[PDB]
């Protein structure tokens, strides 16, 4: 419904994603998506990272978080790599990160970290071409507290694809986040958004 | 504090006062005697290859615009309008023939010149001397095989001479490999540490790897993964350490071409590096060809660090005594296959980027060490860098610089800090030279 | 159900608004309201401001955000203007603001801003007197990131009226926000809450 | 479904709580819980503290917020009190706090404080043993603004038990919060989470 | 820094060192030599009209209570209890006969006097000298047509004399219009800029309007809307600029009575202003009547600015060198119809308030210009204010003050900054006077 | 500022310059002359009862590890690694035989000694003098009936002598009750106040209770609840105030054993305290037995405060001039029934902990009083502490110290501040002693 020639600030990508949700609205899918994401966030908040991989993450996953370079709104000639990958993980790479979290020589995890996730603005729509692919959009606030007085708060929109896998369980097959802050003021981005 | 006389770094670089990582007055003094005096990393040719391409960079706490000129050279200018001082450019990269100020519309060329002023004839008539109102230019801009550095001090040594003995070690990868590309954009993250904490860690700290990074070594299954938890000390002869007159230094871990990369990339890298080394043996000799495919952990004084082979490239941008803005790029060899360049770049960021699982291991180390320099009972305490002292040599027949022929030691810390003392206690380059006339003798004492 | 003589801290206005939601609860209206607001926030987050005006904003809208002067809880005599209007916009005034956002000489919009909105605590009730007027209450966290290291976070409760307009689409006819922070620490309030 | 021997960072308590929600999911209970909590938060945000006690809080309530001492992840010998009670209130103790809020000599309440609560990630499950006991889990962001330029933001997960009481109204009988920040940077914790 | 000798502002106000917008030591020095010495805006009669009415205000970084006395005068006092120093009043406005401290309950009257102390007889007996324990009083409080200013320095010139030549320009609107009302409460927003950045912008910056505000001009369709994007330079004779001995100055854009107001209010305002001007021609003369309905962008030194006709009224409250708390009120003519007063007030906030689309255009300009004053390579750089230099006059037969008979120029910057230098380098008002004895000659050099 | 000559506190402690609560240079000076010189609360035996038990604590802005040794003594060490200065211990409490640094793995014993270094033989050979590399030790660690204090200055008086005349008042509860336990962990909250603001409030401020805490008194229905809103001044003889040479002081409210506890605990406490007092009459005499069950509001100079009977125990940990980290523990009598110990601890936190409804009443008082010390017009203003001056005695036959035989007054403020002046103006303990040789005479003038 958006025309990006008129709505000058809107990217083609964003206009495409909008279109998926404004058409076929199914209140039931929205509810299923809310449950999936709330359960995922609970597992992550209690640091059940193995459980998260087992129950929420698909074997063919791409888990991607980008940082886009600041360019002029009117830029048209400079064509070099627009973004870097903070995360661009397959299942094995996620597993490595999970093992790193769980290793008892991960000194930064003692004392235990505290995570609290807030998931909002859930939207869900089935893919037009692949009847088994569910598109889910949601926003997250992630609060990380450690070592008495360190507090880091992360904010992001997540563009996901979820598909039924082993046992008929819907699992994450793609997560894409375009991280909104260019220069991070949270010490690192070592959290699963 | 009288920096002419205050002993911040003891003789031979053996120790440093902890306050150096916390003292704000010293930080201000370093802006003058370190950042305004020395060579600082700006960008790479690969990031501004065409006329009009530009990027912004920090030099100390100053921001500069770095621009490819029509004649193929690069010039850099303060990112500050000459009228009322607004920041001129608000983006990180682009292509343009000039920059217009959004306050009053003054327009400057890519060459820094003041080219236009709105309504000049009606307002200024002929009174405005535009030729004296060009952007404030960075005096010196030089390239080391495509890596572009800047220096505000016209009296500085040429970049090549400044690299001193470290240049010999970098050349196999920077020059003889066919050349490197920097893959942007960088990751950018602020840490609550003094810039010297990561600078010293990268210049000479192999000791921490097995313990600090126990979990990353174990989990990633990379080539240096035996050391996890200090399970094993590398063999005698597993590498060496070196330092130089102007402060740059590095560790060498022989043959570790796959570096911190996880098992997924190890076979392909070890194959690629070894094949190139075979060709280089005939060109630069066996020792230098082996250096090419050896992991170098280096700091180019003051605040640019790298891990060759791993392909990590960092700038520790100073904000205040306990704040640094970390920029992380990937370095790749130009003749690597594209798909390999992409995977290596992603792996650099996976390990050492904003969500780098290795880099995260160092967070607490750097932050608390730095913040403890502010604490009253620790200000006058001595940070120790004596490991290997009295076993370093200079003028070796095979390996140049002040060299410790051991993989793990503090040789490079001592040379970084002797250079730092000399600068902080000197008013100009001539005085630094006078204070450094017996640099290597000081570093090899007791041998 | 609130008696403000007893619940001494509660304003008459707030007591009146509570009453609308505690009575007739309709789970279906709550769902429709959640969709409306999630869609609105998506359009705003992608900076589709023209689309927002066209799809979400009614021609008779009043879009109002106030800043109330700090007065003594026991004040009774001083009767001068209690608040100022940060926003008090009709449709044409909103359109002006949208044109200002989209103008390519809006220098502050290059590089492009990044917005992320989190909408929570949605309540909905039909008006007792006008069967076509829907009251919606929701809370928003709005995260704005620009220029590398500028980050501003806004927090507010929104009291809305939505009515079906052209094409039967429910559109915003009144938004009222009493902004909770008296002195803004976000550089400006140049965001659509 | 979590095995804490494998998922090394997960506490027994957290593993137990997960289990309640992954089994019997009832979308209707989730909706009732969302309404209860949204209404509760509205009453609290408008400072209708008497109304809150009357409508939302059960006579047998335990309202508990703890601060846990930072201990080594590998600690096994040191056995002294693990946490302190920021709150550990019965109904009468809550009433005292409410009277303190409402007293016109509570000088810190003039000018009037401003509260905005954001409730997310609601989960609900009936207790297995007591058919009348509803377990509700939710996360809260609480924004408190006062005196022009004071702004404090609180983040927490809440583990509640709600039971039908007088008039068949579901009321809070237990709230448990393990506050995630060890050293508070909000001046005090004088808010009802 | 030795402020007796340091040249922060060059001769004739032609340039200023960039550090003045960033240096914290200077900021502390300005608290003494600018804020504790000069006249600062407090409130308007319309905001405290009745006995007992009070408001709080900032004077520099200090907070004061401003209270209407029973006899109709206004007195102001530090908002600090004389016992253990708690802030006395925590609200912004109200009506009361006194203020009681919430720490130990000491009660002060609206006249600052210590009136009661709990349990005085049992505790202090007769030992407490309450007559010496009244709130610390602002030495000077004076009105300019209902606008109330305060000064901590008893030696200051009377407010009217302090306004100098600027008063002549304000009088048509402030006095001859029948009087103005300030509509509260103000908007309040913190910006990361030095207070001088918006002060200088409002005192004399017409040059920025067409470029900085290109989008607001285009989108609002206000009367000054031709200039969008510097599409057009105003005619010769479209206005002028002026400055004065004590630093206050303004621009005059002839006839622009609707100011920044959007097309929705233009017809009604142009009608109202022109009708009043017709009546004023017979009373104050054609030139002054036209000034009444001309847009004046003014700063009353140091930190109070206004746009007459637009009805914007600002206080740039200093917090630190790169932080300012912006207060925005609307000014309206008392005899305007109520509905028009309401719409104008809303329009003031729409354009220049916390969500002011015009004011937002200036954010980056002020913030980066200020923050760049901290950056090492920019501290000693020179901000330029030479536009129009050598064409200014003094003692003109029609227009008083140091005057540039052009709409766009930097006359007002030069006078603001010559006043600022003189204060920063002086220990008291007598020394400021001695340093200002040839103020206008300095400003008109080369003519 | 010259602290040898600057009069920050006037003769007899009658007033203090407001800047003392805001000046950052003074704060830095206090780190030296207050925090590095005097005795600071660390922990209680009950928190580290067994060998290997440890806790972390602040001493000024420094962090220390406090560890129970195998021989039963306690030693404390800076929580900073002797190698490159990383913080050694990241938890608050635990049990261990040593601490290993996560940077390079150096291992220190519970006794501070450097016990191991990874790969010592291969790396350092025999070159490392580990006996000189033990953690930096707190020179003095002493116990007052289980309450453990530390002092960095070996020249300090013994803790018992430092308590001076205050010890006599604490002994009934600390010693003769059978002993106290501290119930951890503490609450921890940061307030925007100078550490002296809560220190002075607890040492001597009964005046504020009825007004500041009007709402908490009314709502809780505790024993001191008549005073709500200053509805009633306590009887003559309801208590007294005292102060001592080294600055510690307290108020005594006779018989108030239930303290701030709400009506739910009043009957049980009044019964328990009175029963113990009956037994103590025969052991320590009626006056001291009554002191045991009397509410003492005390500050142990500089920054440890307590309310006996209420069981509140605080540490005002300094961060900067306007930031303090408040630690709140509960104190209970060891022979109280367990269930009563639990309820009392919860009640301490209910009233004075992070969500303490009483403590919240004091927030604005402390924060604004402190922040106003930064404001220009208030820096040189005088905070008053003259209540009761000229009625204090010394050397009384029954009650020792400088004593004001009234429940409400400022005696304790005057003694806290005379001690503070003497320290801030002295370079060592000998000079403090010389400046304090007529301490009590100074405090009792005009009597
Ligand atoms: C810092 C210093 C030395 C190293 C050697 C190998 C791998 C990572 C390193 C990081
Ligand atoms: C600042 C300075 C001059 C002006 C003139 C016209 C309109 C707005 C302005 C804002
Ligand atoms: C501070 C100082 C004195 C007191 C006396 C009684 C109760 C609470 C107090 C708090
Ligand atoms: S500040 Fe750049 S044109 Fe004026
Ligand atoms: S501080 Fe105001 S009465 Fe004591
Ligand atoms: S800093 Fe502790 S072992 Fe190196
Ligand atoms: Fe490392
Ligand atoms: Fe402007
Ligand atoms: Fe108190």
């Amino acid at each position: 419904m958006i025309n990006i020639q008129e709505d000058k600030l809107v990217s083609a990508h964003d206009a495409e994603e909008i279109l998926r949700f404004f058409n076929c609205h199914d209140s039931a899918l929205q509810q299923e998506a809310t449950t999936l994401l709330t359960q995922e966030a609970h597992l992550l908040d209690i640091q059940a990272y193995r459980a998260w991989l087992e129950h929420c993450v698909g074997s063919e996953v791409q888990y991607q978080v980008i940082s886009r370079e600041l360019r002029a709104a009117s830029e048209r000639r400079y064509k070099l790599n627009e973004a870097m990958n903070v995360y661009n993980e397959n299942f094995q790479q996620l597993k490595v990160r999970v093992e790193h979290q769980l290793d008892p020589q991960n000194w930064g995890n003692s004392p235990k970290l505290r995570f609290t996730r807030f998931i909002t603005n859930v939207q869900a729509a089935m893919d037009v071409n692949d009847k088994e692919l569910l598109h889910i959009r949601s926003n997250v606030i992630l609060h990380r507290a450690r070592r008495g007085n360190q507090v880091d708060v992360f904010y992001a929109a997540r563009e996901d694809k979820w598909k039924r896998g082993e046992g008929g369980v819907r699992k994450l097959v793609q997560r894409f986040v375009d991280y909104p802050e260019r220069i991070l003021q949270t010490h690192n981005l070592m959290v699963f958004l | 504090m009288n920096y002419n006389n205050k002993i911040l770094v003891s003789e031979s670089g053996l120790s440093q006062k902890h306050l150096i990582h916390g003292d704000e007055e010293l930080f201000q003094h370093e802006l003058k005697t370190i950042f305004a005096r020395n060579w600082l990393f700006l960008t790479h040719d690969s990031l501004i290859p065409a006329p009009g391409d530009y990027v912004t960079a920090k030099m100390g706490i100053d921001e500069v615009i770095v621009s490819r000129q029509n004649d193929g050279s690069i010039r850099a200018f303060l990112n500050v309008c000459r009228h009322r001082g607004k920041t001129l450019v608000s983006v990180e990269a682009g292509n343009a023939k000039g920059f217009v100020c959004s306050y009053h519309g003054w327009g400057f060329g890519s060459n820094g010149e003041l080219q236009s002023v709105p309504f000049e004839k009606d307002l200024y008539g002929e009174s405005l001397n535009k030729k004296c109102l060009g952007l404030k230019e960075v005096a010196r801009v030089e390239s080391f095989h495509g890596f572009i550095y800047g220096c505000f001090d016209q009296e500085a040594p040429p970049l090549m001479d400044y690299l001193g003995d470290a240049a010999w070690y970098l050349e196999p990868m920077f020059k003889h490999s066919g050349g490197l590309e920097l893959v942007g954009p960088p990751g950018k993250v602020v840490i609550k540490a003094n810039w010297k904490a990561p600078a010293e860690n990268f210049v000479g700290d192999a000791y921490h790897v097995g313990w600090t990074h126990a979990s990353s070594l174990r989990s990633g299954e990379s080539i240096f993964s035996s050391l996890a938890g200090n399970a094993a000390l590398p063999p005698e002869g597993a590498g060496l350490q070196m330092t130089s007159k102007y402060g740059s230094g590095m560790g060498v871990l022989w043959d570790g071409y796959s570096g911190v990369h996880s098992a997924d990339l190890v076979p392909e890298l070890m194959a690629f590096g070894g094949a190139k080394q075979e060709r280089l043996n005939k060109e630069i000799g066996d020792v230098r060809a082996r250096i090419y495919r050896s992991h170098l952990n280096c700091t180019v004084f003051p605040n640019n660090s790298m891990l060759t082979c791993s392909g990590v490239f960092k700038v520790w941008n100073p904000i205040d005594a306990n704040t640094t803005e970390v920029w992380t790029y990937a370095i790749v060899e130009k003749d690597m296959p594209e798909d390999l360049k992409r995977r290596l770049a992603d792996s650099v960021q996976r390990t050492f980027g904003p969500a780098g699982f290795w880099e995260s291991d160092d967070n607490d180390n750097m932050e608390t060490a730095s913040q403890n320099g502010k604490k009253y009972q620790s200000r006058d305490s001595d940070l120790l860098s004596n490991l290997g002292f009295g076993e370093d040599v200079y003028g070796d027949a095979v390996y140049p610089g002040v060299v410790g022929k051991s993989a793990i030691g503090e040789t490079s810390y001592r040379g970084f800090y002797r250079a730092y003392q000399a600068h902080v206690s000197s008013s100009n380059w001539a005085e630094f030279e006078h204070a450094s006339s017996t640099w290597h003798t000081e570093l090899t004492k007791t041998t």
